């Protein structure tokens, strides 16, 4: 008997990274967990190295970020890795969630809900991250988004000024945004460990949605080697962006310093918020729009309750498959519409896409499950 | 230098016998009158524990040293128990007999039986018994004896369930100190000089000293739902050393005492043919013959289908009856003698079996009877003696044991 | 969670396999790979594709509709 | 002497340019003729320049 | 009756039959199904065990069975129904008794 | 003579100690080779455009 | 008189060949009993797929009568002279032998000859022995040890004649006609393929002349059967059957085969690791680290190392029987042992192994029967009896350096064949087993 | 409020592995120096940055020495003016934005350090803007000082056409046409906004090659390990 | 030193008998003997 | 029977070298291992090349940035300072004294007592050229010493009471170590770079 199962630290690593019984048949959509971890560690490192050179003072902030890119040795490659790394994070997140939705992994309730929390935490981190450079889109993005909380009756207006620590997004706001932005990834790392903790209670779902205890394989070597290949593909994607098109997923207006007078033409958040930004602008009323933007993410917590199919995965479920891919294409539409100016036909398209989003999740996909059942005599 | 056996009986009772044969390997055996029979109803299963207990710490060598030291020189240390004797045996290459001898003497003459070691060994009684009782012959033969006797030979070789975990260090000390004595010990050897064995026995085996088996006739029935029924029926035979015992041995081989040919149909076996005449389903039958210092058991053992057990036992019993009635020709008794004569010489063919017979004889009798004298004694059995042995069995008080689904297995008083 | 040897009850299933050093890493990689891919693509295409066709259309319609709206009307 | 104004001429005499240049001249002598209507002709110029400067791009850099 | 055309279509569209699965193999294991599985006789259970083992191995290779070997719609025995029905019927009785 | 892969195995890859030393040595020989080789590819692709090519004009 | 000396005066084995090519071999000593028999280069390896299990079928029919002694006449005669008649068939060796009184050696040799050459093979007797084999095949399914080893061969030497079981598939047992059996016999039972061996009280001269008298008729003359090499494959066979209460695992690397000198050093290494079961006196204090670890931690109920030898190949490894939760840990310590011997075997432990092996083969050759068998088979495998004095020379040559180098050849970084039967859920994945065949240091 | 987006000019650095034409950068710097440094600041570029890019250490020292810059205080407690050095950044035209607005009638000239990165279209955009100045179409007139440029959003910009034929004589004697002046200055403003450009692309090539090597190798290792499972056959054997 | 005829486990499912040819040899004909060792698996004889 | 099981044909998946059922795999065992381990070994070399570069860059990050290297050195013109007079400079946010020394100041600081000094340093090893002494401006509690003053006629401090000679060595005062000799080199006989 070995010192992998015996030693208190190695025991945890042996059970959760070597001898873990994993399904034989898990697809590439199961690699995104690993990749999210890599993203998180990658952000922390690149982030920490950037934090060695950055200053949260409103006057020097933009200058420090540029000083990183010009004077700090390989500061540019660190900087653009961290910025595209944030994009890679969200790509990885949405793929990881999509997997959960399509294959019904959300039945793992605790794992799933901790997921929702993780998503929300990564969002909060990335929102405050984008502010740090103190460019136009940084400042004006932060101003409009934060100020949405003023639409809460009675307290909302106080709340907004309390987050800010003043009367607009200024000195005190940037400094606290830096502090929160530093600490949260570490909180993420902890919550992510709780996430896995719950995941190993059940072990992993698979593409069939049928229990895989009859055909479990050890994690090492099978999935250690796949994860290495996956990681390598993630590095390629990241570095393709960093070394060939670093500004492709950003916005030009974040290269001019923040100006409290000069408003940019079409103020918007970074691409991975655009879907929910579009939902916000569908509703004409402001408090309604905030509650819609809120419910566009929180609805994830509702999904496990909204399950109707007697089958777990969508693999054997044609109607759901189509409605799922409709929901994906709809989200791609909301991201497009989110990027557009508020005009015809983008208002009506946006309204129609937002109605369709909630309709798909709350009405159509539940009904489709029940139709599928009745087609199988169930 | 062509060599035959040497023999010595010391004034203190102890026997030394040794053939120096100049083989590369040397077998040494210390035979002791310390079999299961010398247990009483208070210390049942002590000799079983004692059999498992060599390689526990001794005075001159640790538990660790006994295992390591013997394994170092590629040797073997074995302990063998019958109802009447215990036999402690060592093997090795002839260069290492000194070392192995020291271990043998330590194990037999000064075991410490430490409380923690003895207690730790207790679960081994359960393992050893459990393994052994997978042979259904073990069930029946241990029951058969328990049925057949009131006291000494009735004892089983394996410790009774209730005594497992409960055989004390005191009991082990008592048993050795009371039974492993010069007047009860025979030290046998191959590939070692007789003078050096004598000197070892004088200097290391001079130990000071420390009820007859009443036949009963009973039956014991293990109901267990196997599709096969093992069954043995015996009557009291004669004691080993008496001339009548040789008659039973011949009768055993007239009736049939195990197979000669692989996958063979046993054309000469009186019992097998007697049973196979009536019933053709899977079965086995053999004559059973035990012979001891006090007593003996003779009969037959059947293995039959559950439903056929009645028919098989009755058919086998009938075959002995016709031998007892007088239906027995010379060619049969001649064949039987040739079997037993060949069987005996073949059993002492190996230096393992030879050592067993030299030690075995040395305890139950005065000295060594050569193979030539034994075969002459087999010839000395007249056909009349065989018929008397059979007659004795048929009219003699019966003992029986069975294991299986006994729904069609008769009782003694159903024959 | 649960360790190998406590997962589930399985009876009368034989599994034969080869050492990785006894076999090829890419047996019939194009030969059997290409047809299996086409089969897999055909199997999911008109579940997966139709929504993205619809996106392409709602996109290209909406984009040049925004361009035409910003043009002057001849009246 | 500028290679740019050479190429601008060269490209101006293409089907898509000359058709768009006529569209430009239509509204030139439609607005500048008519009185009191606030419509202008930026749109038509941009139509022309889009077609022109696409061609200019394709081969201007060769002479530089 | 009239929707039997759609049922036959859906069956093949769903396509678990291409992995040699019966409908009752694909049921999401809740506490009732667990109990129902547990109540299956040696034969029905080991069949289930193999069918799934086979299906997962096929899924792992991203392949299906030969069309000859596909579960025919009409040959799909509803093997779990009687056990599952009763497990549910039992629980509903306990739930009722608890009121 | 045994095959080339086999000579590589017996001489370099069999003992894990030699296998590791091989990786370290090979990494060095690879590093200098790859760097110099890939830089050549880059500098030929950008002939006369780099400061390295136009340096001589001002020295 | 020392051990080295004792070996020098062990009775030599006498060696002679007949006109047809049948060898007569014999070790002599004034003994009242003897063993004599016929060993044949024949078995499952020499069988094709359609005649597999014929040699086994023959074995059943061998003692069921002859032309000279029909039915139970052969049987009766053996019994009535107090003779014991026996047979065995391996993948490469069939053998018939008789234990008899020394004075009955003439008749003994006569009867063996009658069995081999003039074997009845009656129509009724065939159809009777057909059901017998089918029932033995069913009995054999309940012996997990037998099943796992048959599996090891089946996977190790897959797609060759060595993958084939001695008994043959039930398919062949049910179909094999008397034509098949007689054709098998005349092809394989030939004088140069056979050896007549005897031990005990026998004048070598007399045996050779008795061989003339009864075995002269043996044929010794297209496509002479010559076994091809057999391809070893690194493979796994996993018969998962949770209904059985203990798991049987058998694992082996490719062994060198009968001929090779390395076999001696391999025996030394195998003796170091040794064997164990739950009834052993040793327990915690045992010398073998695998055994002491296995005893203290209740890993297995039993294990043995085995170096099975065939012609140009073999199976070198171990078999174990253990609790359903112990398979991974058993594999770990066992493979750990192979690695430790490859890399870092010590002088004193090799000396222990040597001493075990010395003792092993000196005491195994005890009594006429095992000595007769050693004569019979050594002539088939080696082409001579190797004297004990020569075995000792080969053993004394083995030191720590040898054990390392020899073990490293066969075990280290090599693909094993794995067979598992029973509740084998835990049994390590082949890759994990294959990775366990090397150390990273 | 219609929009005319710029066309894609085939720059010497347009491609994946294509570096900047440094000679172009050297000319382009002088286009900033002679023309746009009296209106636009370029705060993030110092005289040292030019070294090993477009000028030698010695040339860049001369360029630095040419300019006035404030330094202090001295021991007396006063702010003096001194000749520039490599460590000095490019000097701002005005002391502050408020001064800048006054000199250009309300409109503030943007800093040029990031102008390529800070505008959609980049060097394509700037080139189109500089060469795109033309007479207004019918029905159009702006505030006196706002010129017509079609590429500018809202069709009207507050910058006087800054480049024309022979606005500057180049050090290497390249014929200074309006087009050539614009091409060079854009190439410089590209480097200004993204100094890393060449190193970045050098790394891109080395990454693509290593990925070309490692991906199939890692993939082969994957298939190797997984081959045990890919081959395997299952048999169901009930009694 | 030499391993026994039969390797011994507890809790190991029993080896079956189906015919006359396998069942002969089994009927006990002499009284029990039991051996235990250091090296050899424990055996019980008729 | 279990004898009815025969292993499936693996020919489709086998390596060429192990296809022949009548030949020994042991020929190709040396080779088949070699091929697979080469792939592994190559991969490790590639990953090593990567990790080297990635780690190396990150380590580089923490080292002095381009603008800090820009203030590392200061150029001083030697013909711009007359013989006898001191000239102060701003170097690494500190004053930096360069002093043209006369043939009198050279010989006067040459034959000074070696032992009597608190910090024993001879003049030949405090400077690289005889007529130029370069020093960083007080070692005790940090002030800026005033040139052409003091008892020993070099540098004097109005803070506590230190007296430095013309070679920059402490003679009479509370300072523990002499004014510090920085790292420098003369490039052209007209110019000096300090740093
Ligand atoms: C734990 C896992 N369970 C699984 C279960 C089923 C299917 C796949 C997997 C995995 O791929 C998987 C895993 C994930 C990640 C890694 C590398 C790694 C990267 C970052 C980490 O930091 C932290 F924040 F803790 F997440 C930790 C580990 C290796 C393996
Ligand atoms: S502070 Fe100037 S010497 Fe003390």
């Amino acid at each position: 008997t070995n010192i992998r199962k015996s030693h208190p630290l190695m025991k945890i690593v042996n059970n959760a990274f070597i001898d873990l019984p994993a399904p034989s048949n898990i697809s590439s959509w199961w690699n995104f967990g690993s990749l999210l971890g890599i993203c998180l560690i990658l952000q922390i490192l690149t982030g920490l190295f950037l934090a060695m050179h950055y200053t949260s003072d409103t006057t020097t902030a933009f200058s420090s970020v540029t000083h990183i890119c010009r004077d700090v040795n390989y500061g540019w490659i660190i900087r653009y890795m961290h910025a595209n790394g944030a994009s890679m994070f969200f790509i990885c997140l949405y793929m990881h969630v999509g997997r959960g939705l399509y294959y019904g992994s959300y039945t793992f309730l605790e794992t799933w809900n901790i997921g929702v929390i993780l998503l929300l935490t990564v969002m909060a981190t990335a929102f405050m991250g984008y502010v740090l450079p103190w460019g136009q889109m940084s400042f004006w993005g932060a101003t409009v988004i934060t100020n949405l909380l003023s639409a809460i009756p009675y307290i909302g207006t106080n709340l907004v000024e309390w987050i800010w620590g003043g009367f607009s997004v200024d000195k005190a706001t940037l400094t606290r945004f830096f502090a929160f932005h530093f600490i949260l990834p570490f909180i993420i790392m902890a919550i992510a460990m709780v996430h896995l903790l719950f995941l190993h209670e059940t072990g992993s779902n698979n593409p069939t949605g049928i229990s895989s205890d009859v055909d479990k394989i050890p994690f090492h070597p099978y999935y250690t080697i796949k994860d290495i290949l996956g990681a390598l593909l993630l590095i390629l994607a990241l570095m393709l962006l960093v070394l060939f098109a670093p500004d492709l997923l950003g916005d030009p207006d974040n290269y001019t310093p923040a100006n409290p007078l000069n408003t940019p033409p079409h103020i918007k958040p970074e691409w991975y918020f655009l879907f929910a930004y579009a939902i916000l602008r569908s509703i004409p009323n402001k408090l309604g729009g905030v509650l819609a933007l809120a419910f566009s993410i929180l609805i994830l917590a509702l999904i496990p309750l909204l399950h109707t199919s007697k089958q777990r995965s969508m693999m054997f479920r044609p109607l759901s498959q189509c409605l799922f891919w409709a929901l994906v294409a709809d989200l791609l539409t909301l991201t497009w519409i989110g990027g557009q100016p508020v005009e015809h036909p983008y208002i009506t398209i946006g309204q129609l896409a937002s109605v369709l989003y909630f309709l798909l999740i709350l009405v159509l996909m539940p009904t489709a499950g029940t139709i599928e059942n009745k087609l199988l005599k169930w | 230098h062509p060599q035959d056996l040497e023999f010595t009986r010391l004034p203190n009772g102890l026997v030394i016998a040794s053939l120096e044969n100049y083989a590369p390997a040397s077998r040494i055996g210390l035979f002791i009158k310390a079999g299961s029979r010398y247990e009483n109803s208070n210390n049942l299963g002590t000799s079983h524990l004692l059999r498992l207990a060599s390689s526990l710490t001794t005075k001159g060598a640790s538990s660790f040293k006994i295992t390591r030291g013997i394994e170092a020189v590629g040797g073997k240390l074995s302990v063998t128990s019958t109802r009447e004797n215990m036999a402690y045996t060592v093997e090795c290459l002839r260069d290492d007999v000194d070392i192995l001898m020291e271990f043998l003497l330590n194990v037999t003459t000064a075991p410490e039986f430490r409380r923690w070691e003895v207690a730790a060994l207790q679960p081994q009684l359960r393992i050893d018994k459990a393994v052994a009782l997978q042979n259904p012959q073990a069930h029946v033969i241990e029951n058969l004896h328990a049925a057949a006797y009131r006291n000494a030979l009735a004892n089983s070789l394996y410790c009774p369930d209730y005594r497992i975990g409960k055989v004390t260090p005191v009991e082990l000390h008592d048993y050795v100190q009371n039974h492993f004595t010069s007047a009860r010990m025979a030290l046998i050897g191959l590939g070692v000089s007789h003078p050096v064995l004598k000197q070892v026995a004088e200097q290391f085996l001079n130990i000071r000293g420390g009820a007859k088996a009443k036949y009963h006739g009973g039956e014991i029935r293990e109901q267990n739902g196997d599709s096969l029924v093992h069954a043995a029926l015996v009557a009291e035979s004669a004691a080993i050393g008496s001339a009548e015992a040789n008659a039973f041995s011949v009768l055993q081989h007239v009736l049939g005492a195990g197979p000669h040919v692989k996958r063979g149909s046993n054309a000469t076996s009186s019992l097998y043919q007697a049973v196979a005449k009536g019933v053709h389903q899977p079965f086995d039958v053999s004559a059973f013959n035990a012979s001891y210092s006090d007593s003996g058991l003779f009969g037959f053992y059947t293995i039959s289908q559950a439903a056929s057990a009645g028919d098989v036992i009755k058919a086998a019993y009938n075959q002995v009856k016709t031998i007892a009635q007088g239906n027995l020709s010379n060619p049969d008794v001649q064949a039987a003698k040739n079997k037993l004569k060949a069987g005996y010489l073949m059993s002492v063919e190996s230096s393992e079996g030879f050592l067993d017979e030299v030690g075995s004889q040395a305890l139950a009798a005065g000295s060594y009877t050569p193979p030539s004298t034994v075969l002459q004694q087999i010839d000395a059995v007249a056909d009349a003696d065989v018929i008397n042995a059979a007659k004795k069995f048929v009219s003699g008080r019966k003992s029986m044991a069975a294991s299986g689904n006994l729904g069609h297995t008769p009782f003694i008083d159903e024959l | 969670g649960r360790q190998f040897g406590h997962l589930t009850r399985v009876r009368h299933v034989i599994t034969y396999s080869l050492s990785p050093f006894e076999q090829r890493a890419f047996p019939h990689y194009f030969s059997k790979g290409i047809p299996n891919v086409l089969r897999r693509t055909r199997a999911c295409i008109l579940r997966v594709a139709p929504p993205f066709v619809a996106f392409y259309l709602v996109y290209t319609w909406g984009t040049q509709e925004f361009e035409k709206s910003k043009r002057k009307n001849p009246a | 002497v500028d290679p740019l104004t050479t190429v601008r001429e060269q490209c101006e005499q293409l089907e898509k340019c000359v058709k768009a240049r006529e569209r430009l001249e239509l509204c030139d002598e439609r607005v500048s003729s008519r009185s009191q209507t606030e419509e202008d002709c930026t749109e038509e110029l941009l139509d022309f320049l889009h077609a022109r400067d696409h061609c200019v791009a394709h081969k201007l850099f060769n002479s530089l | 009756r009239w929707l039997e055309g759609i049922r036959k279509w859906y069956y093949n569209a769903a396509g678990f039959n291409k992995l040699g699965l019966m409908r009752d193999d694909t049921i999401h294991e809740n506490d009732d199904v667990k109990e129902a599985i547990r109540r299956l006789p040696e034969n029905l259970y080991n069949d289930r065990v193999f069918r799934i083992k086979r299906a997962l191995d096929l899924s792992m290779r991203q392949q299906i069975l030969p069309k000859e070997q596909w579960t025919k719609y009409e040959e799909d025995k509803s093997y779990l129904e009687p056990y599952l029905k009763e497990v549910i019927r039992e629980r509903k009785e306990r739930e009722e008794w608890a009121k | 003579a045994p095959t080339l892969t086999a000579r590589l195995y017996s001489l370099l890859f069999r003992r894990t100690s030699t296998f590791a030393l091989t990786i370290v040595v090979g990494a060095l020989f690879f590093e200098r080779a790859f760097d110099q080789g890939a830089d050549a590819i880059y500098e030929h692709i950008n002939e006369g455009k780099l400061w390295k090519h136009i340096k001589h004009k001002y020295e | 008189a020392t051990y080295a000396q004792a070996l020098q005066s062990v009775p030599e084995t006498q060696v002679s060949q007949l006109d047809n090519g049948l060898r007569v071999a014999s070790e002599q000593s004034s003994q009242p009993t003897c063993t004599v028999g016929v060993w044949i280069d024949a078995g499952s390896r020499y069988e094709s797929e359609k005649n597999n299990g014929a040699g086994y079928f023959v074995e059943h029919l061998a003692f069921k009568g002859t032309k000279n002694r029909p039915g139970n006449a052969l049987e009766k005669e053996v019994e009535s002279m107090g003779a014991h008649l026996n047979a065995y068939s391996t993948r490469e060796h069939t053998a018939y032998y008789i234990k008899a009184l020394s004075k009955d050696l003439p008749k003994a040799v006569e009867l063996l000859a009658d069995i081999v050459q003039n074997c009845s093979l009656e129509d009724s007797q065939i159809e009777k022995e057909r059901d017998v084999i089918l029932q033995e095949l069913q009995e054999n399914d309940t012996s997990m040890r037998d099943v796992v080893f048959n599996y090891l061969h089946a996977t190790a030497f897959q797609g060759t004649p060595l993958a084939q079981s001695v008994e043959g598939p039930s398919e062949n047992v049910r179909k094999l006609s008397r034509a098949d059996l007689t054709e098998y016999l005349s092809r394989h039972y030939k004088a140069p393929r056979m050896v007549l061996a005897a031990a005990g009280g026998l004048e070598h001269r007399q045996l050779l002349d008795l061989a003339q008298k009864h075995f002269s008729g043996l044929s010794g003359t297209e496509t002479v059967p010559t076994l091809s090499p057999c391809r070893f494959t690194g493979s796994q066979i996993c018969h998962r059957e949770d209904g059985l209460p203990l798991a049987h695992v058998a694992i082996a690397v490719e062994g060198p085969g009968w001929a090779h000198p390395d076999n001696v050093a391999l025996q030394v290494a195998n003796a170091i690791i040794g064997h164990y079961d739950c009834t052993y006196g040793g327990g915690a204090h045992l010398s073998s680290p695998l055994a002491s670890i296995a005893a203290t931690n209740k890993l297995c109920q039993s294990f043995q190392t085995f170096n099975i030898c065939y012609a140009d190949t073999g199976l070198l490894g171990a078999h174990f029987v253990c609790d359903h939760m112990s398979i991974d840990d058993m594999m770990f310590v066992l493979q750990g042992q192979w690695m430790r011997l490859c890399t870092s075997a010590t002088e004193s432990e090799v000396l222990r192994g040597k001493n075990l092996l010395r003792n092993a083969l000196v005491s195994h050759l005890d009594g006429t029967t095992p000595v007769c068998e050693d004569i019979g088979r050594s002539l088939l495998t080696y082409g001579r009896r190797i004297p004990l004095a020569e075995w000792e020379s080969r053993i004394a040559e083995v030191d720590a350096r040898v054990v390392r180098e020899v073990c490293s050849k066969y075990f280290y970084d090599q693909c094993p064949a794995v067979a598992g039967f029973g509740p084998i859920e835990q049994l390590p994945d082949y890759n994990r087993i294959r990775s366990g065949m090397f150390w990273l240091r | 409020d219609l929009e005319l987006h710029p066309p894609s000019y085939p720059w010497s650095h347009r491609g994946l592995l294509s570096s900047l034409d440094h000679t172009s950068i050297r000319r382009g710097f002088q286009v900033y120096k002679q023309v746009c440094s009296s209106c636009h600041s370029m705060d993030y570029v110092a005289y040292r940055h030019l070294v090993g890019v477009c000028y030698t250490e010695d040339e860049a020292k001369a360029l630095a020495e040419e300019v006035e810059v404030q330094d202090g205080p001295n021991e007396d407690g006063e702010m003096f003016m001194r000749p520039g050095k490599l460590s000095d950044y490019f000097p701002k035209p005005y002391p502050n934005p408020e001064a800048a607005r006054a000199a250009n009638n309300g409109a503030l000239p943007p800093d040029l350090s990031y102008i390529v990165r800070a505008r959609h279209g980049g060097e394509d955009y700037v080139f189109s803007l500089l060469t795109g100045y033309c007479e207004p179409p019918t029905g159009v007139s702006l505030r006196e000082g706002l010129y017509f440029n079609p590429y500018f959003p809202g069709q009207a910009i507050g910058m006087a056409p800054p480049i024309y034929n022979e606005v500057l004589e180049f050090d290497d004697g390249t014929p200074a046409t309006m087009s050539q002046v614009a091409k060079d200055v854009c190439t410089f403003l590209r480097w200004a906004a993204e100094p890393e450009h060449d190193h970045r692309k050098r790394m891109g090539l080395k990454m693509l090659l290593m990925m070309g090597l490692l991906l199939p190798l890692v993939y082969a290792m994957k298939r190797h390990k997984w081959s045990v499972l890919k081959s395997r056959k299952l048999a169901y054997r009930p009694p | 030193a030499v391993p026994a005829t039969s390797e011994s486990p507890v809790l190991d499912l029993k080896r079956s008998v189906l015919c006359r040819e396998s069942l002969r040899g089994q009927a006990a004909g002499r009284p029990l003997v039991a051996s235990v060792s250091l090296n050899v698996p424990a055996s019980v004889r008729y | 029977s279990h004898t009815d099981i025969k292993v499936p044909d693996f020919s489709d998946y086998r390596r060429p070298e192990v296809l022949d059922s009548t030949k020994s795999s042991k020929e190709s065992s040396e080779a088949r291992k070699g091929f697979s381990y080469l792939v592994t070994a190559t991969t490790t070399v590639g990953v090593a090349y990567a990790a080297k570069n990635v780690v190396s860059q990150f380590v580089s990050s923490m080292s002095a940035s381009a603008d800090v290297l820009a203030m590392s050195k200061i150029e001083i013109k030697l013909s711009d300072i007359p013989e006898g007079k001191n000239m102060a400079f701003k170097w690494r946010g500190k004053p930096l004294f360069v002093r043209h020394r006369t043939k009198k100041e050279i010989d006067q600081e040459a034959a000074v007592e070696v032992s009597q000094l608190r910090d024993p340093q001879h003049d030949l090893e405090r400077v690289k050229k005889p007529e130029w002494v370069i020093l960083i401006g007080c070692t005790h509690l940090g002030c800026v010493p005033i040139a052409n003053a003091g008892d020993f006629g070099g540098y004097y401090c109005p803070c506590h009471g230190s007296h430095y000679d013309a070679s920059g060595r402490i003679r009479k005062g509370p300072a523990p170590l002499n004014l510090e000799v920085p790292s420098y080199e003369f490039t052209s006989d007209d110019m000096v770079i300090v740093g």
